[PDB]
RNA sequence: UUCAUCUAGACAGCCGGACGGUGGCCAUGGAAGUCGGAAUCCGCUAAGGAGUGUGUAACAACUCACCGGCCGAAUGAACUA
């Protein structure tokens, strides 16, 4: 229908800087510095008074309007990592077989080590996507802790960790084994 | 400990022998001789033979403790007073025949203690839905009329 | 229906305002159906007890004050879940009637404890496994054949602090019930000037 | 054997879904419509059956 | 296109309540809103169906229609091609 104007407010708090070349956005905050290429959706970003960033569609149809704001939620997100920080929490969740996850180094490779899933004799390995850090939580029985600023990264390496444990040739609803997301939140309490 | 004291409302048939097969398996696990409930029930619940009837029992130090709960809706098959059904055979027993107002009045002043109903024209609306659940007809008129009139002032039901 | 509907309310909000004279703004949060019904019945010929949707009543009271312009400070305080209890009868007698159901669940999940927790030593005797809430949140006690025992008084929340998660669940097996709940009036309007209730 | 807190959270992920008709798909469990394209993203959705 | 909701506060979202007569009546051995038939009231009400689904031997325990709390501007359905 073309929309003359579609707009999102993106609010900057106080310790963190948003350069925006074209569509290269750099956010610098207390955490960390992120950058994410945006040249693929054509949008237009201004800064108004140094804390509010407004991103804008002109003549753009309904798809575009909505990338509009899968951009303004991108950049939010980038904000929030470098401001408070991504954890994602799972579980591991057995019936049988405790499933033994550790980490371990294979040339200096960084590689979440998971053997005994299901009994398996197969050792599953998932790489540490650069920038998350690992911690197993100790108070609370087989949980690992993803953190890091980005969440993309962070997400995407606890959703790896997911699908490698995924089970095969068996109800699903019963052999309910696996390593799951039981938290996503930020990484400094409560901001 | 015997002295652990335990409420058991339950609806049951009156006046008549009832199930040990559906009776026993709550006071059994409590306790509690099934034959000597049974005599509680059918005694308490003489009057209202044919006329199902919630009855609480008390229970502590391995007894029993039977009082009639006087629920609103036997009451009013009660009003009805219809003489001991042959349940077993006499099945669907379409007990809507006529109550004058005063039964019905009097069973809302009964249940007025309990009920939050403002008013004692208001618990009588009450009564006079129990009423229609059982079909029962209230002079020659629908309780729910009876209930429009009553809130018209028409009826005007006697305030205690 | 929506016009004569809040017009109703509206009329029978106004006359609520003339005939009685003075008001309780009650924070009615977590209270249940029953809950107000015993109130509301102790209440009877008392005092009553009237129910709005606070933009309804907000909208009902700017309309009222065009004629009873004493109600400004009373339009901060329609916030939230309050009702008005409108009162032309003692208003210590009505704050005692009003407080006097507390019905205490235990450690309601996420609502913000009102209760300065004080975990008294006690043999729990809840089951052993589940010793996991007290082991996360460190509270040294001791679990003797199964029955753990509190060994000392924890303040794992206080009043005023949203219960965890954890600590919630912790005193909900526990049968710890600090959630007292029953309405708490926040503001007593008192014959032209609102005063805050805890007077009464 | 696994506690209720876990096994709520494995079905978070395996049991609480939906299933497509007409191409069996795995859906998200609140969907309306299927997400595959080879199905026309068909509204002929079913609860994934419970386990017993 | 037609019909509705909306500053007298819309839809969605999250949080609160979601009762009492009454296990309503008739049946079943058991059926208490939720295996069946028929009755859909009344009160307390801001509000709650003699019940929308999960569930139990029946219970219970959950959930929803209904009304509430927050935010504050548009929104929902069925259709047409
Ligand atoms: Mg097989
Ligand atoms: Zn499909």
């Amino acid at each position: 229908m073309k929309y003359i104007q579609t707009e999102q407010q993106i609010e900057v708090p106080e310790g963190v800087t948003v350069s925006i070349k074209s569509r290269i956005v750099k956010v610098v905050g207390p955490r960390g510095t992120l950058t994410k290429n945006l040249k693929h959706i054509d949008v237009t970003f201004t800064k108004v008074n140094n804390q509010l960033i407004k991103v804008a569609v002109h003549n753009g149809g309904r798809k575009h309007v909505a990338a509009l704001r899968t951009v303004k939620s991108l950049v939010d997100n980038m904000i929030t990592g470098v401001t408070k920080g991504y954890k994602y929490k799972m579980r591991y969740v057995y019936a049988h077989f405790p499933i033994n996850v550790n980490i371990v180094e294979k040339d200096g490779a960084k590689f979440i080590e998971v053997r005994n899933f299901l009994g398996d004799k197969k050792i599953r390995n998932v790489p540490v996507r650069d920038g998350v850090t690992i911690e197993f939580s100790t108070n609370v029985k087989d949980e690992i802790v993803l953190s890091g600023n980005s969440v993309e990264d962070v997400s995407q390496n606890a959703a790896d960790l997911q699908q490698i444990c995924r089970v095969r040739n068996k109800d699903i609803r019963k052999f309910l084994d696996g390593i799951y997301v039981s938290h996503k939140g930020f990484i400094t309490e409560d901001l | 400990d015997p002295n652990e004291v335990k409420y058991l409302y339950l609806r049951a048939v009156g006046g008549e022998v009832g199930a040990s097969a559906a009776l026993a398996p709550k006071i059994g696990p409590l306790g509690l001789s099934p034959k000597k409930v049974g005599e509680d029930i059918a005694k308490a619940t003489k009057e209202f033979k044919g006329i199902k009837v919630t009855v609480q029992l008390k229970i502590q130090n391995r007894q029993a403790a039977a009082s009639v709960v006087p629920s609103a809706s036997s009451l009013v098959i009660t009003a009805l007073k219809e003489p001991p059904r042959d349940r077993k055979k006499d099945k669907n027993v379409k007990h809507s025949g006529n109550i004058q107002l005063d039964e019905i009045i009097e069973i809302a002043r009964q249940m007025r203690d309990k009920s939050f109903g403002r008013t004692l024209a208001s618990v009588t609306k009450e009564i006079l839905g129990t009423a229609q659940s059982v079909g029962c007809r209230v002079d020659f008129k629908n309780p729910h009329d009876i209930i429009e009139g009553i809130n018209a002032g028409e009826i005007e039901i006697p305030e205690n | 229906g929506i016009r004569e509907k809040k017009a109703e309310y509206f009329a029978k909000l106004r006359e609520y305002l003339e005939e009685y004279k003075s008001l309780f703004v009650v924070g009615v949060d977590n209270v249940s159906s029953q809950q107000m019904h015993e109130v509301r019945k102790e209440l009877r010929g008392r005092a009553v007890v009237l129910m709005g949707k606070n933009t309804m009543v907000r909208r009902a009271i700017r309309g009222f004050l065009s004629d009873l312009p004493d109600f400004e400070k009373l339009l901060p305080f329609v916030k939230g879940n309050v009702g008005f209890v409108f009162t032309n009868e003692p208003l210590t007698e009505i704050k005692n009637v009003i407080v006097s159901n507390r019905v205490a669940a235990p450690a309601r999940a996420g609502a913000v404890a009102p209760e300065d927790i004080w975990v008294r030593a006690v043999n729990t005797g809840m089951e052993p496994g589940k010793t996991s809430f007290f082991q996360a949140l460190g509270v040294p006690t001791k679990i003797a054949r199964g029955t753990i025992e509190i060994v000392s008084d924890v303040k794992v929340v206080d009043a005023g602090n949203k219960v965890g998660q954890s600590e919630a669940s912790l005193l909900n097996l526990l049968n710890i019930s600090p959630f007292t709940f029953g309405l708490t009036v926040v503001q007593v309007y008192d014959n032209g000037q609102v005063f805050p209730s805890s007077i009464l | 054997i696994i506690e209720p807190s876990l096994k709520a959270l494995a079905s978070k992920y395996n049991c609480d879904k939906s299933v497509c008709r007409k191409c069996y798909a795995r859906l998200p469990p609140r969907a309306t419509n299927c997400r595959k394209r080879k199905c026309g993203h068909t509204n002929q959705l079913r609860p994934k059956k419970k386990l017993k």
